[PDB]
């Protein structure tokens, strides 16, 4: 009884973090790998 | 798989299951004559120690001279501090 | 088992020989004639017979811990029971651990199957490779 | 086989060692060595029997 509950909860925690892992990586704004585009945009409203 | 039956260990189980077994070696001493006191001290571990140095005894036998064994010619005298 | 017995009589033969020599020397009277040296001859000749007897049973191998029980006058038979309880209990350990970690395999793989729809077939392969095929 | 081999020779070797000391010992003392050696040697053989 305790072995199954503890094991099942541990497996459940994997799913909980898996959803958090996937949802958070998909929720990253500004999907880019170059700062040049950011710098041009970061310069635009600095001028503003 | 039952490893007891797979490796032919069932016969051992039927011979050495829960039964009356003396904690000492008193299952063979009574067959022998005389009063024998179980010598289970540390000094009795020689036979274990005897095996690490086989060379103490040469290949076949040590020198033997039956004629020199004349010291076993014993008089008829008493013996104190010794009980039969 | 014939050789096993054959060695045994010679071993007990020597034990009886020691007692007779010990009794003869202890109960020594002039009424004894040529009865002492003959007993010693049976001893020395008895010892030599054992050397020939240990070689036909050479295949027998005595474990180290077993002779330790003999040296201290312990219970070697109890060790056989101890080993019996040792194997039976620890057979549950290997299987118990296996079953403990097999159910974690079966259930967790089933959980992976219920979270990712696009990688469903792959999880079925994990269980297949998780068996000993 | 090796276990049996040593005890036979050591008892033989011990006996040979004693054979030298017995002739040059007191009348009452020579018997003590034989009785003690026989009893001690006998006990060593009981271990092999078991």
């Amino acid at each position: 009884n305790p072995t199954e509950e503890y094991a099942q909860l541990f497996a459940a925690l994997i799913a909980r973090t898996a959803k958090d892992i996937d949802v958070l990586i998909d929720s990253l704004p500004s999907e880019e790998s170059t700062a040049a585009l950011q710098a041009a945009s970061l310069y635009k409203l600095e001028e503003e | 798989t039952n490893l007891i039956t797979h490796y032919n260990l069932e016969q051992a189980y039927n011979k050495f299951c829960g039964k009356k077994v003396k904690e000492k070696l008193s299952n063979f001493l009574p067959d022998l004559p005389g009063m024998i006191d179980l010598p289970g001290s540390h000094d009795n571990s020689s036979l274990r120690s005897l095996i690490e140095k086989p060379p103490i005894l040469s290949s076949s036998f040590n020198p033997i001279t039956g004629t020199m064994l004349a010291g076993f010619r014993l008089h008829t005298g008493p013996l104190p501090e010794q009980c039969r | 088992a014939e050789k096993f017995d054959h060695l045994e009589e010679h071993l007990e033969k020597f034990v009886e020989n020691i007692r007779q020599l010990g009794i003869i020397v202890s109960d020594f009277q002039p009424s004894s004639q040529a009865g002492l040296n003959q007993k010693l001859n049976f001893i020395v000749t008895g010892l030599q017979d054992i050397d020939k007897c240990r070689q036909q049973l050479h295949d027998i191998t005595v474990p180290l811990e077993v002779f330790e029980y003999i040296d201290q006058g312990r219970n070697p038979q109890l060790y056989t029971k101890e080993c019996l309880e040792r194997a039976l209990a620890k057979n549950e350990q290997v299987k118990g651990k296996i079953d403990t970690m097999k159910k974690f395999k079966s259930l967790l793989i089933q959980e992976l199957s219920k979270v990712f729809p696009e990688d469903m077939a792959k999880y079925r392969s994990i269980r297949g490779e998780d068996h000993p095929p | 086989s090796t276990l049996i081999e040593f005890l036979l020779h050591r008892a033989y070797s011990e006996l040979m060692v004693l054979t030298d000391l017995l002739p040059r010992k007191s009348d009452v003392e020579r018997k003590i060595e034989i009785v003690q050696f026989a009893s001690r040697t006998r006990q060593l053989f009981v271990r092999l029997l078991a």
